[PDB]
């Protein structure tokens, strides 16, 4: 059976400057754009985040294809030719070539910013002196929680086992971004939302929202939770975890809630175990 | 003839006296030998506008610009007219219009 | 030419929709709703609001337009976590105010104020005298002058006090002073005249903005 | 009789790089035009919907003549005669084979493309090779834009060869899979999130694009006051009216919605108990 | 002769020191013994002036690259009449008239 | 295997006026920005706080190439290549000219104020050559604690010692800003919650908040604690020293709380030297 | 000659250089095979010049042709001429004069 891993993940709250729009002049330009109700939102593409998950995958020695060389700073492959039953990364990322092309089983969006980017630029002066280009600079940051939204195809896996790898890298996702020497932003989720399901259709696409637009303070949609009590969204497929367990229990008649009866645990990996179990499960591990 | 246009060129012209005030006030600012940047100081203008990111970024900025302007006659008989195609019109179609005006800047000095 | 200490304005870049022209006890009631701490102050005036008028009794904010406030500097840690940052409302419409910056407080031979309120003084000569009176009070010299409409009459105003179901009436003048020095005038500048401090009137401003409000 | 099942999907919100167009330079574009008040709004292609259709009609088994490879990227085909008589695609899409039964059928399903229910403004996203060495191969810009996407889509079902064959096709439309898009980078589900669906016998619809902005630069979509007045005139029988999903809640709060005709359609919060609801409708009607 | 048609010439020959200064400045930057380039940024102005939906971009775009073409003196010595002609006419005319500006720039240099 | 440190300091109280913004006018104004529930807080940048832990590696007498002359104020570079072999400057902080350029070991966040600023301002009278003329100015002064999020990624470094010089210059921190720095503001932690694990994922970015806002004493965030009671932080990673451990042992169920295994300790001399034994265990030093 | 019909000949050798650097990109694209087409490339410029349905589309498309062919040393030597021919003369005409130059080209050989 056609199995899917959708999910949306909310990351920690801190100082963040990870992708920057075309770089000329003073300014470092924070990858920035519209979003809901109006308001310009800071953004982090999701090629940074598919590129953290091939650097975890490379780290924890899984074989893959294309290895970073952190001395060089340059990509290099193994094989010239793309071989997705042996390499991690040419299974789950995919390739072309320009068979030499492949859809991956991965499928993830861009990360959006919980808060509107409202100001937060940051002063770039080098010591003194020689005033040079490299003197009085400007390097915008911004303040938020960012969230994004992935989904698994596991049937399109060459090797059905690859899928565990590809969450517990989700879960200890490695750096994103550039500015971490000055800007050290974990993108470890915090808050998740899981839905392991058989069908094409989600419904859990960003379904966090903020309470106040200046506040690091983080709420599941109105939306959402009105989704899973009206009947869809099935609750037993439904895997939500993280600092958002305690909003979520703190609700008025939660207990007679449906989204009670989805696996909710405040321990992340007490979460990811039990999906990791299910999937096994399912898909015959 | 269908005075939009004559709001249109008055406004180039007060940007044009704000922006020779603001390059007469860095040729304050530096000292000593070195050559005053006049192609640079275009340059930086440029991508400053391009920073701007619609509404309050671009309208604060483009109105501290025309206030370090400095003695700006035409804006003095066009204080009011003015502000107000500043508080209509898209702001993006201001971006163009200031281009424009620094792109058509040059004869006065 | 001498800058005052222990005395700032703190100004605050003001956004929203339109506001009536004399918003005192609206705006005097939003600020207090959201600082507490401001109604108890004693030494603080508000500034009234600079923007180009608009059709009505309302004012327009334009990019220039700031809320701006008089007070002791060292008093300010008792107002700005409240402002600083926050929003207002006026009516239904939402204010935004950010993070202010400080203004020094310049001597000037001339000031002007664009509206003094006296209790229990309505005709020109009553109010002069006790203009007077109350330069002696604070020690202040100088010559007392009316600002004027294009006929010459003496400038009068209105504040409009909403409290409870009924609305108060309470009026005033606009008076330029000159012949000061800078001491008095940095004096004067600050304790201000008259009474309704922070109801926006009754402080004081350069003689620039005596002859912007005779042009209109 | 003749049965006709007309319906308008709003797709749910998130940023969109679906359709592109030609390659161009080094910048990818999308598929734009005027849609409404001189504005360009985005467009995603009805082939793209009808392939996604044909996808999820392959992937839950079923009998396709059209057989998508999904490892080479190759189409084949399981008989070089169509025959619309056992096989679903043929049945449902129709074919022309041109090259020298009937050689052409004009298929059961009518769509149009899809349209952003938000103008189309900026958003374009840097993209580049990474590493160190740079080459013509690096420096790329994608288009994306946040919006809703909103389609319409026609069923003539006594045109089918088998009658039982729109069960399929609505559960299809329902759990869509992936649109014809860059889904590496830009992930968009295209599963409907509001229904605007009618069953009648008569071939005017009136219901073609019901959905409608507030906001120009928001996620909240709500239902056209054209289709509303068109709904409380006395045309479009609320009978045969069908809506369905996150629209319901903004209908259900608006005043005076007990006493307007809108309120005796049949409106389900839920969009599976909807779908069922139609679905024993359409099999009532059409003896399955 | 005709008041359009000498606007429309000078146009050409204000996009044309236009694109003389962006490839100046093309050429200052690159250096060491990279070919800099001559066609293939004329190819690339071609697909940025093709991609274009719309008004507001289009002249966002021209705006831009005058400005970045620095000095020129046929947008100085005519200011209202450039102006006037960028602002008012279709998009999409500007356009043409600066695809045939590009492709008789090339006698210059 | 790697290893990383994540850990986050705490200052000491005290009048503070460090990184200052753009010195526009007469005015010294402080970085600030917005924090948690929508306040403004003062900021002080990540690149002063990396240029007082390299100035430490210089006066503590390890060869770096970059040298201060503290005298005539110029940087001055031993020598022209850069070798993190043999630097300690060049394998920690990294470099990069424009292999020509390291990540580096070290990666920093913004130190942020504990308490929102309360827009105290100091008046001042500077100097003056026009006939021994006064100008008042002004200073902004914020009394606080800062706090600053840091990362350490051990099996990066060339040599692995070096962590340790590094983790005792974060102890004893020299004078951050330099001139800049009107109050001497002592940076060195006050308190702290370091973590040695073997994991991308950590949950004590800025783990720190205050009871009241105008308050001299520190609290850890009820999220931080949660955090820790679930069981998503390994108590047997988690290092706690200083003054909040005074604070915390006051709390009640502390025996029976996940907190009470975690390393505690009162001094944070001690906390330090057991947490260095560790890892000199585990790297193999 | 009348000017007219050096003007006329002038745009036919524009067209024709134009179609030798279309040609020659092709030619650079599409080397793999025993040969690039070159009839089916006359065929597809005739389809999409009898494409445009009005000047506006038709001038767009011919300066993106011309522009894309390359240096056009006969539009370097006539700025002007050629320019305002362009732009005064109808689409129509335009056309014929294009299609002329396409039956009279001679591929390099």
């Amino acid at each position: 059976p056609n199995y899917y891993l959708y999910g949306t993940v909310l990351t920690r709250y801190g100082l963040a400057s990870l992708n920057h729009d075309i770089r000329r002049g003073n300014k470092t330009i924070l990858q920035k754009g519209y979003w809901n109700n109006g308001k310009i939102h800071s953004f982090v593409g999701s090629s940074a985040i598919r590129w953290a998950l091939r650097f975890y995958l490379q780290k924890q020695g899984y074989l893959v294809n294309r290895v970073w060389d952190e001395e060089e700073h340059i990509n290099r492959l193994t094989s010239e030719d793309f071989d997705p039953e042996k390499f991690y990364d040419d299974d789950i990322f995919g390739f072309a070539l320009l068979p030499n092309q492949r859809m991956g089983a991965l499928g993830m969006n861009m990360a959006v910013s919980l808060t509107p980017y409202d100001g937060a630029v940051k002063l770039g002066a080098k010591s003194g002196r020689e005033k040079d280009s490299t003197s009085l600079h400007f390097t915008e940051y911004h303040a938020t929680r960012y969230q994004y939204y992935f989904g698994i195809d596991a049937t399109h896996l060459k090797d059905f086992s690859r899928i565990l790898p590809m969450i517990d890298g989700i879960m200890n996702l490695p750096k994103v971004g550039g500015s971490s020497n000055i800007f050290n932003y974990p993108f470890c989720p915090d808050s998740l939302v899981f839905q392991w399901t058989n069908h094409f259709a989600s419904y859990i696409s960003y379904c966090f929202e903020y309470c106040d637009p200046k506040s690091k303070e983080a709420k599941l949609s109105q939306e959402f939770i009105d989704e899973v009590e009206c009947g869809q969204i099935d609750p037993s497929k439904l895997w939500i975890g993280g600092t958002i367990v305690k909003d979520l229990q703190q609700l008025d008649n939660f207990e007679s809630s449906p989204l009670n009866k989805a696996h909710i645990y405040r321990n992340r990996n007490e979460m990811i175990e039990a999906l990791k179990t299910v999937i096994k499960r399912d898909l015959g591990l | 003839n269908s005075e939009e246009d004559k709001q249109y060129l008055i406004f180039i012209k007060v940007f044009q006296q704000a922006m020779k005030g603001n390059f007469a006030k860095i040729y304050a600012k530096t000292e000593e030998g070195k050559d005053p940047p006049i192609k640079k100081k275009v340059e930086r203008l440029r991508a400053e506008l391009n920073y701007c990111y619609d509404e309050l970024s671009f309208k604060e900025y483009l109105s501290d610009f025309l206030v370090r302007g400095g003695l700006n006659k035409y804006f003095n008989e066009h204080q009011e007219e003015i502000a107000l195609l500043i508080k209509k019109s898209p702001w993006q179609e201001i971006r163009i219009w200031s281009l424009l005006a620094i792109a058509s800047y040059k004869p006065k000095d | 030419l001498i800058q005052s200490e222990e005395y700032v304005d703190l100004t605050f870049k003001l956004r929203g929709a339109p506001i009536p022209l004399d918003n005192g006890y609206l705006t005097y009631a939003a600020l207090s709703r959201i600082c507490p701490p401001l109604h108890e102050l004693k030494s603080i005036g508000i500034h009234p609001i600079a923007g180009i008028p608009t059709r009505n009794n309302l004012l327009e904010l334009t990019a220039q337009s700031r809320l701006k406030i008089r007070i002791y500097h060292q008093q300010i840690p008792l107002i700005y976590p409240y402002l600083a940052g926050q929003a207002f409302h006026i009516g239904q419409n939402f204010y935004q105010l950010d993070i202010p910056d400080y203004k020094p407080l310049i001597s000037s031979e001339s000031v002007y104020s664009r509206l003094v309120i006296i209790k229990g003084f309505q005709d020109s000569t009553n109010f002069i005298e006790a203009v007077q009176r109350q330069m002696d009070n604070l020690g202040i010299q100088g010559k007392i002058e009316l600002l004027t409409r294009q006929d010459g009459t003496p400038q009068r105003r209105q504040l409009t006090i909403n409290k409870e179901g009924k609305q108060f009436k309470v009026r005033g003048f606009g008076v330029k002073i000159s012949e000061l020095n800078p001491e008095d005038s940095l004096t004067l500048q600050e304790q201000g005249i008259g009474g309704k401090r922070k109801m926006m009137c009754g402080i004081f401003v350069p003689a620039t903005r005596s002859k912007e409000e005779e042009e209109t």
